[PDB]
């Protein structure tokens, strides 16, 4: 094996990433919970409209969120050597991106 | 909570510095979030106000509520070609009232507006506030900077934002002149000394000509560009890298709001590198339709594609020591301010015009205002 310790520090690195990655997915999921609540839910036409609308804070914070984890996955500098860190690395990114296109498809049904 | 010192204010375009004298040093105080610069940023939402590192950090959310840039409003009336110009820029509504304009927001689901001294007050009870949780004393008076080409209207309207803040403003007293107190020049022994001051942070670019005489300051002449900085740097980056995915890949990036702003953040962050380091590199994986976009940038790339707007900075210079009546020889001081001027190419330009003159540059660029304030603060206490 060439697993070296400097690897360990960008490991525990995007470890961390994944962790604060969860806990904004959580905030998508109870959005999405939300919205079909306003959808299956006991108010007329007109109020679910404005209800709906009323989530748009709430998306464009989630969406800002996951921009901000991009960002800071960005500030990454991984040798070809490191091959552990750039497939977490990758797979995070392209776990975050997947998040963003539910949250683009959340802000399309929703202040229309 | 008992009394505390007075405190020393740089209130920014972009960014705001409070400092304070104490044990025969000055201390530049960390906000909340441990930043030693705080955002002049106030944003209005359904439910809050915020201010600083709490509004900036949700300008992209709401734009149209977030206002910033007051110091280019405050004591103009509307119809100023500055705020004429400047408003067609900034996402936030400017409207006119009995000629003087004012910030108009959506706040608390109602349409509210405010004078730019209230936006500015607003920043100010933030810097008083940074200084109290620091201290743990109470902060009451404060010198507050003002651009040295400030008119009466524009330095009353600065005056009344400390007053709406709680703050007994000791001083009001221009940059340049801070600036020169942060280095001891009014201390030098001798006969009357020429200081030029090249400040380039912000967003704006300010040369100012001072003589300075037993302790008496004079503003001999100003000059600059109001819309030039460190954005502009990335801006140049940015272009070039755009231009790069599409020599590589055959891609146009530009339309996609997102893989800009990878592009952009990671650009700021390459450009600081290469105020320390001759090279950059940088790593956005999945940038554009999946690609991978790793790269890397040189000091002579970065200065290259800058290379105008570099050089254009001693137009400034050329102009303030005509209008002084001095010729570059007769400047016995040069001083840094901002942080766009830790560019090497920036100090390398200014220092051959000035034929290998040593520039003032050891204090902190972007704290160097505040740093003198708080010295006069003290001084003044
Ligand atoms: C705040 O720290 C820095 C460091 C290098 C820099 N290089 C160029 N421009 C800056 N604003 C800058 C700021």
């Amino acid at each position: 094996g060439s697993n070296s310790p400097q690897e360990e520090v960008e490991l525990k690195k995007l470890k961390h990433l994944e962790k604060s990655v969860e806990k904004i997915a959580d905030q998508l999921e109870e959005l999405n919970k939300e919205l079909t609540g306003i959808q299956q839910g006991f108010l007329p036409k007109d109020l679910q409209a404005e209800a709906l609308c009323k989530l748009d804070r709430r998306v464009k914070a989630t969406i800002e969120q996951f921009m901000k984890i991009l960002e800071e996955i960005d500030t990454l500098i991984l040798p070809e050597n490191f091959k552990d860190s750039r497939l977490k690395r990758k797979g995070l990114v392209k776990k975050v991106q997947a998040f963003l296109a539910e949250c683009d498809t959340v802000e399309q049904n929703i202040c229309q | 909570m008992s009394k505390g010192p007075a405190v020393g204010i740089d209130l920014g375009t972009t960014y705001s510095c409070v400092g304070v004298f104490q044990h025969g040093k000055v201390e530049i105080i960390a906000n909340d979030q441990g930043n030693r610069t705080t955002p002049s940023y106030v944003a209005f939402t359904d439910t809050e106000r915020l201010i600083g590192d709490a509004a900036k950090n949700q300008v992209a959310m709401n734009p149209t509520n977030t206002v910033f840039d007051a110091k280019r409003l405050i004591g103009r009336r509307f119809d100023d070609a500055v705020v004429q110009s400047d408003m067609k820029h900034w996402p936030f509504m400017v409207v006119n009232d009995a000629g003087r304009p004012k910030v108009q927001v959506e706040y608390k689901g109602e349409t509210k507006s405010f004078y730019p001294e209230e936006v500015s007050s607003m920043v100010l009870t933030k810097m008083k506030e940074i200084a109290e949780a620091y201290l743990g004393k109470t902060v009451t008076n404060a010198v507050v900077t003002v651009p040295a080409y400030f008119n009466d209207s524009q330095r009353q309207a600065t005056k009344d934002a400390g007053t709406i803040a709680g703050l007994n403003v000791l001083r009001i007293i221009n940059e340049p002149t801070a600036a020169a107190i942060a280095y001891g020049l009014d201390k030098k022994v001798g006969a009357e000394r020429n200081v030029l001051i090249f400040d380039l942070g912000g967003g704006t670019f300010d040369v100012s000509i001072l003589t300075i005489e037993d302790g008496i300051f004079e503003v001999k002449s100003t000059a600059g560009d109001t819309h030039l900085g460190g954005e502009d740097f990335d801006n140049r980056m940015v272009n070039h890298f755009i231009a790069e995915f599409k020599r590589k890949h055959k891609k146009d990036i530009s339309e996609n709001k997102r893989a800009v702003r990878r592009l952009r953040t990671a650009c700021e962050r390459a450009k600081r590198t290469l105020s320390s380091s001759t090279q950059a590199s940088i790593e956005i994986d999945s940038l554009y339709e999946g690609i991978d976009f790793y790269t890397s940038i040189t000091r002579a790339r970065f200065e290259e594609l800058n290379a105008d707007l570099f050089r254009g900075t001693l137009d400034p210079v050329e102009k303030a020591l005509r209008d002084a009546k001095l010729d570059k020889s007769q400047i016995h001081d040069i001083v840094l301010v901002g942080g766009s001027t830790r560019i090497p190419k920036i100090q390398k330009l200014l220092q051959d015009f000035f034929n290998g003159k040593e520039l003032n540059k050891s204090i902190n660029p972007d704290e160097a205002v505040a740093y003198g304030a708080a010295v006069q603060a003290a001084i003044l206490s």
